[PDB]
């Protein structure tokens, strides 16, 4: 997907979100690869992975990763409507970078607590439940929420707006990834608030077996169905296979 | 902190009559059984540095009294567990019936497990055993851990396709939207 | 085949050793208490017309002797069993270390299960059984199962089988569009 990008507004979006993309799949590789090597004796290594430096290191990606999933898809519903009202191409990206380093900070915050991520293996800030950092889990999960509806009232908005025929495959693709990510996402924090209230009780098995499926799935579908669903993708790899052959 | 289905047995031949009564958080909830041997709450004091010592293994029953009634009890109710196994009990059954607060009592006591399990039985269900300690001359006394057996890891295996099949659903619907485009 | 948690205590101060073994398909597999007794192989017969009777409850350990030693033996293993529970006994702790035959004597004979536990103990984990009830005065028998856990491997067939149904057909999706 990178190489057929690097020139529209909405080309460049798909660029960054594929940075994500990869940074959850080196995320994902990380604990495989841990696995693969431990056939059996996992527990050696694990004092060795939390109280080293990695246990702070691969949670910051995740988080990264994780966070920039939701702050590059939020624009890409205000560029879609601002497509269809009618120096602009230049200043979006100003708010584009602006967007995926701001999860930097989001992500150090909880480095800055002394002891965090000595908790779970995966040296994620939630799968240890709620008594570890109880004020970033609830405003990690906000942020996710309240970023949501934005993006669905535009989309619902578009269709409405509608009776740029070569544009009208973008407004879906960008539809799919905003609808599809809250049916990977949202149940994920079902699951974290369960340990939180009484009347509803989850054994620890699931939370981590259904985290470990679903953190990375929504980050690992976009770029494959964007070769098969995309129009303008065939022309873009067509494009550089002669500057090469 | 399960249900525990506390039965009991009088031999001569065998008759045997159950009941059930809840495990407490003072000691580990495992199964035991001994000759049922009755206490009394004020007999499990522990200023008295000599008292008659029990052959090991006996399954106390302690009735509890009004909590208002003795102005200052010498041990507290999680106390008199530990003293009771101390003597050589395994197991102890405080009939909790009069004095409702005494179970909160030993719920708090998560601090420092107990090594063998405490029940208390409560309602109208501990009559049935306190009229077993009361008629009958010798009986043994038989609890078990779990007595039910509960599919904790067998009933949610079909709940996940269950809920797989939303998630294969709800992009169903997506496609409408987008064939009205 | 279910493996069986006894452990013996030492009244005084209490230490407690623990050993494994199997429980058998004659009784019906629950936990058991009491105290140690010794029963000879040959102790538990039928024909005799009265024996001295023990206080309820006791968990009897039979070390089980060589078949060929014994051509016409009083009761099978199963009526050992049978006896025993009758006399008084709670459960009922084989060795059947030298008659390696008795365990298939035993799941055999699923046609009437006994009311109470009864279980084999074999190799070397019988040898340090018996260096205790060979030194020890008094003893203190419990056995138990408490199997916990298994909760993920039961999901994991539901988790895998379901990714497959999700590629399988993508795979037709692709064959379709390029023929
Ligand atoms: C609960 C589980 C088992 C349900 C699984 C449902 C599966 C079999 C369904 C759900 C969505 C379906 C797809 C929806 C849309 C299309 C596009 C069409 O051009 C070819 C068929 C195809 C690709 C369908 C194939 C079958 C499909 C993948
Ligand atoms: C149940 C979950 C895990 C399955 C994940 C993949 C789902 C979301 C995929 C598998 C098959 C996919 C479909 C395959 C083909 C088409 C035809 C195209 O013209 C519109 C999109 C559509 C209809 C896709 C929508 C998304 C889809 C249903």
């Amino acid at each position: 997907v990178i190489l057929t990008t690097f020139l529209p507004s909405s080309k460049l979006f798909i660029g960054l979100i594929s940075v994500s993309n990869l940074f959850m799949g080196i995320y994902t590789g990380i604990l495989t690869f841990l696995d693969a090597v431990s056939w059996g004796r996992f527990a050696e290594f694990g004092i060795w992975w939390e109280t080293g430096s990695g246990c702070k290191v691969a949670g910051f990606l995740a988080v990264f990763s994780s966070e920039s999933a939701i702050f590059l898809l939020m624009l890409a519903t205000v560029e879609r409507s601002l497509s269809a009202k009618d120096n602009h191409l230049k200043q979006f990206r100003v708010a584009a970078l602006l967007a995926f380093l701001g999860a930097t900070v989001a992500g150090c915050f909880p480095l800055f607590h002394r002891g965090e991520y000595s908790a779970s293996p995966l040296c994620l800030p939630f799968p240890t439940g709620e008594t570890p950092s109880l004020g970033f889990t609830v405003t990690l999960v906000l942020l996710n929420s309240l970023a949501f509806l934005l993006m669905a009232v535009i989309y619902t908005k578009l269709y409405c707006n509608l009776e740029e025929n070569s544009q009208s495959s973008m407004i879906k693709h960008v539809a799919w990834l905003i609808f599809t990510n809250c049916i990977f996402f949202c149940p994920v924090a079902f699951f974290s608030f369960a340990p939180l209230i009484t009347a509803i009780s989850i054994s620890p098995e699931i939370m981590k077996s259904v985290t470990l499926i679903f953190f990375p799935l929504p980050a690992c579908l976009n770029p494959v169905l964007y070769v098969f669903f995309n129009p303008k993708f065939k022309e873009d790899w067509k494009l550089l296979k002669r500057r090469v052959t | 902190k399960e249900t525990a289905f506390v039965e009991v047995v009088l031999f001569e031949t065998t008759y045997t009559t159950g009941l059930t009564g809840r495990f407490s958080r003072a000691g580990a909830t495992l199964s035991a059984e001994g000759e049922i041997v009755q206490m009394h709450p004020l007999g499990l004091c522990n200023n008295n540095d000599e008292e008659d010592l029990y052959e090991y293994g006996w399954v106390g029953v302690v009735k509890l009294e009004q909590p208002e009634l003795d102005p200052k009890p010498c041990l507290t109710v999680l106390g008199k567990a530990k003293r009771a196994v101390q003597r050589g009990a395994t197991a102890v059954i405080f009939d909790v019936s009069e004095n409702p607060e005494a179970i909160d009592q030993l719920n708090q006591g998560s601090e420092d497990p107990l090594k063998r399990p405490v029940v208390y039985v409560k309602g109208a269900d501990a009559i049935k055993l306190m009229n077993i300690v009361n008629k009958q001359k010798v009986a043994r006394a038989r609890i078990q851990h779990r007595p039910p057996r509960q599919p904790t890891e067998y009933f949610d295996m079909g709940i996940f396709l269950a809920f797989f099949v939303v998630v294969s659903l709800v992009c169903l619907i997506l496609l409408v939207k987008i064939k009205l485009k």
